[PDB]
């Protein structure tokens, strides 16, 4: 036989009657989700008495609640069930503070089957990291992932977890953003995954004061995990240098990062030569965003030049914000005619204006193009380049997502956007349209289209 | 739902404190549904009555940033939240930096009773 | 806010009281799975209303329950409602027939949210069929996937079929194996798909008397639906004739599949030598399955040579029953340290014997090994090959699966594996042990050994 | 789960008719849990009261498929069905070759009392 049930509440006033209704499904469900739900430390006995019975649950997450360090500490002694086997485990956003971490700490050395772990949001500071650092150098602590961003960490917590990162040979991920953890703290962590057998399979340290020089430290990570499957390190003025001394790991043989993350990390058009390096060489980097760089429209030459030529297979290009102009939409064009890799291009907040929008238009438009996500939020498009997008939503069958949200966009233009639509043979399955200004009778002509053809779903 | 109360629910938190937290754009963007499906870009929310908000509708007119002929800016700076999403965000886990400030708002108004019916923009002109 | 909620009982004898206890999930639950629950027909009523009323409701499934054409009918009202949602639907196996496909076609009509229909194994035969396709037609059915495999058409209801496709400018999904629609019904669908503009994804005619020539009527999908992403054609005698007439389509520039599925096709190690032509061609292709064919070693060789040159990027190869022996071991085992895109390699039943399968694990012990799942189930496994399937489980690191079913291990040889699995540094996540004997006291360490780390699950 | 009982689940089906058509394997092998996870690819039901099937432990010795000793073959030809998953077969999605026929059986037997542990192998000698 087999009985499985989840729950998952998101930002719901939870009344008494209500809650009991709800507690034989906490006995009874693998999956339970009460996000912002109000819970106080004073329910948080209800959850603890009715995990305690639950020999199902595997995933428990508590997100957004004013538990507080004794609310946690209520639910935590919940999971002491003999045959619980709670897997995944999210206490972000709970007002646990490093008073609470000694409980936890000694809470995972019971916990087995416990894999995942998200305490982001939280103010722990160093003290409780550390404790709780020594709950999971337990033998029987099996944590694989741990996310701890925004946990008012700094350097002094690396060494802590480096000591965990050497203790776990079947750990998985790591996640450290919006911590100071500043430049020595990320070379002690980098130290950690080097000696550590652990196959890493994502790392992610963006805003944590990562320097340009600790861009030779990840350089060895790159170059020493083949499972390393995403490395995220946006928000740190790394530096067209910091770009250069990356790209010796990239670029080995054995890499096979498939998501680079690098937004807002002081790159400019130089640092770009020396990703179309990678690219063009690495057929495994499938995803990248360089969104909040200034590639400049040398940049995106650069880029365009590599994503037409044999060699590189990137899939998901975000460049939102890169101080493009029109003049460098010709190329993208071409690409989104000539590309047999690209899914999804985000190219928000660049002044593309009504001129640079129909050329990427004219590319899209071709037959054989197999662009399937394009984002156009903030572009400068108004009513004039509207009649194009209507008929490429006509020319064009691959693209199943258009958001066009945030532009000058009119009632004449949307409607046009709409007669393209509404009709059976566009296969557009969603378009997001927020903040924009239509009429009352848009509105309605906007909520008609809705039921003549519900596979659409217009986001605003 | 009616051209007013997406308004209210998109815009409007009248009673909440000013000066918002790092928490509040991440919280109330999630509890007034602007990140179902797809992360709604940017947002801003105005901490002034609902009554203070509508007659703006009948305060000084001005053009709308998309040309048409009928927004209007308030008379004074309300205290307001701007929400601006992470260059970092990958739905669903939408991201917001939360930006609280006193500033003119620009709405768009329609129908009868005279309402708002669109946020266009907020101005710093003290 | 949001309240999603789900619940899935698979084989299982409900009391009157779980039942009544039931019913509220059925008004809240947005994905409601009823298989194999002993469901009435008179139940039926209970699950309608239950229905009515629920705000979310996007997914039905109720495989296998004897609703019959009443028990169909009743539940179909509880959807005819004003504000429903529906997306799929499952009523597999519940004993719907011709009789009771005409409600069920009208009821079609008024249902333009729904995108999945699942009848498989339905005596609907060739009348009700046709008596369903008259509501297909209905401008106001958005259907875009079916499956009616197993359900007694033949090549009479491919034409109205026909019709539907025709009709469909966005159809996703046709599922008709396991009918006899033959040669003539073959052809009929081909024609009405490329006399389609829907942008199909899949495609499945296993054994549907699909002939040799009928791949000449196949050859034209692939090369005019450039979407085309799976298209199954197991149990068919295509031959080395039909799978050589299938290649010009495969090679077609618009053509992109992802995973053909072909397992029993009476393609010889001839037929394998004209689809590695195209596997070398299309590194778009993912997912092979050429198992049941008599192969032989020299299409071991043909493909491991393909596997060990540029394009080609299938991720999954199943040949399984391919007639292979040792002699090809040396082959797979070079492609197993040198190839960086294989992940999943299905070989069970083929006479590799110990000394093939300790060739295998010298190749995948090599450093820089990618692959995550092995099959050598039925393969003449023993003793003799655990001392290196231990040696292969620490010195690669990448596997997280590996199936030794019905080989003839013994407790000896399986304490070698146990050695390697137990130590924290074992990444491997699923050891499948089917049919495989042991004493009460292996028992006691492989029930322990599932007890002392949880993460690694002994499937057997 | 004891061994006893999970031969029982897994290959003991006792009432149920020796005809099984191509629906039964198809059936049998989801009901009886051989499917949830990873679908098992060779199985075998036995279509025979209980006690004749215990009687086994105590009829013909011979040798385990793996070596050991205490494995033992009915001296007469029972009523089995073998079901073998088909290639066309994608997890969750486990279909079966149904092959319903008399052979004799070997199982191997263990404890206090004695009885099957271990569906072994089924034999045609006549």
């Amino acid at each position: 036989s087999l009985d499985i049930q989840s729950l998952d509440i998101q930002c719901e006033e939870l009344s008494d009657a209500r809650w009991a209704e709800l507690l034989p499904l906490l006995q009874q469900c693998q999956v339970v989700r009460l996000d912002d739900c109000g819970l106080t430390e004073a329910r948080c006995k209800d959850i603890s008495s009715a995990l305690r019975v639950n020999p199902a649950l595997a995933e428990l997450n508590l997100r957004s609640n004013e538990l507080g360090d004794v609310g946690v500490h209520c639910v935590l002694q919940g999971l002491q069930t003999p045959s619980c086997k709670i897997q995944k485990l999210s206490l972000q956003n709970c007002c646990l503070t490093g008073a609470g971490c000694g409980v936890l700490s000694s809470t995972l050395r019971t916990l087995p089957t416990l894999q995942e772990l998200h305490l982001s949001d939280n103010l722990l500071g160093d003290a409780g990291l550390q404790l709780l650092c020594e709950g999971l150098l337990d033998p029987q602590c099996r944590l694989e992932k741990l996310q701890l961003e925004y946990c008012s960490l700094s350097a002094a917590s690396c060494e802590p977890l480096a000591s965990v990162l050497r203790a776990k040979p079947d750990f998985k991920e790591l996640t450290v953003s919006n911590n100071d953890i500043n430049e020595a703290g990320v070379r002690v962590l980098c130290q950690g995954l080097k000696d550590s057998p652990c196959q890493l399979e994502a790392l992610k340290l963006e805003s944590c004061g990562v320097t340009s020089d600790n861009c030779r430290d990840l350089c060895g990570i790159v170059a020493s995990k083949a499972s390393l499957r995403e490395l995220a390190l946006g928000s740190n003025k790394l530096g067209d240098v910091g770009m250069a001394e990356l790209c010796p790991g990239l670029l080995h043989p054995s890499s096979r990062l498939r998501t680079l993350w690098i937004w807002e990390c002081g790159i400019t058009a130089k640092g770009c030569g020396d990703l179309c390096r990678v690219l063009r060489a690495k057929e495994s980097l499938k995803e990248l965003s360089l969104a909040g760089n200034e590639l400049g429209d040398e940049g995106a030459r650069l880029l365009c030049e590599t994503l037409l030529e044999p060699g590189c297979q990137l899939e998901s290009l975000w460049v939102k914000s890169c101080s493009f102009t029109a003049a460098c939409c010709s190329h993208f064009s071409s690409v989104l005619a000539q590309n047999r890799f690209l899914l999804e291009l985000q190219i928000s907040n660049n002044r593309l204006e009504d001129a640079g929008v129909r050329e990427l238009c004219q590319g899209l438009g071709q037959p054989g193009s197999v662009l399937r996500v394009l984002w156009l939020a903030d572009c400068d498009v108004s009513d004039s380049s509207c009649s194009s997008l209507a008929a490429t939503l006509l020319a064009n069958h691959s693209l199943r997502e258009l958001d066009l949200s945030n532009n000058c966009l009119g009632d004449a233009g949307i409607l046009q956007l709409v007669e393209s639509v509404r009709q059976p043979g566009c296969l557009l399955e969603q378009l997001v349209l927020y903040d924009i200004y239509w009429s009352e009778e848009m509105e309605d002509r906007l909520q008609a289209l809705e039921k003549d053809k519900p596979s659409l779903r217009v986001i605003s | 739902e009616s051209r007013a109360k997406k308004f209210q629910r998109q815009h409007m938190d009248s009673d909440s404190s000013p000066s918002s937290s790092s928490t509040y754009c991440n919280q109330m963007m999630r509890r007034r549904n602007m990140t179902q499906g797809r992360c709604k870009p940017v947002n801003t929310f105005v901490h002034e009555p609902l009554v203070d908000v509508q007659n703006v509708c009948f305060q000084e007119k001005v053009t709308c940033k998309n040309g048409q002929g009928n927004c209007y800016k308030s008379n004074s700076s309300m205290h307001i939240t701007d929400c601006r999403l992470t260059n970092g965000s990958r739905y669903p886990n939408c991201a917001y930096r939360t930006s609280p400030k006193e500033r003119h708002i620009i709405v768009a108004c329609e129908g009868s009773p005279y309402v708002p019916v669109h946020f266009d923009a907020s101005v710093e002109d003290s």
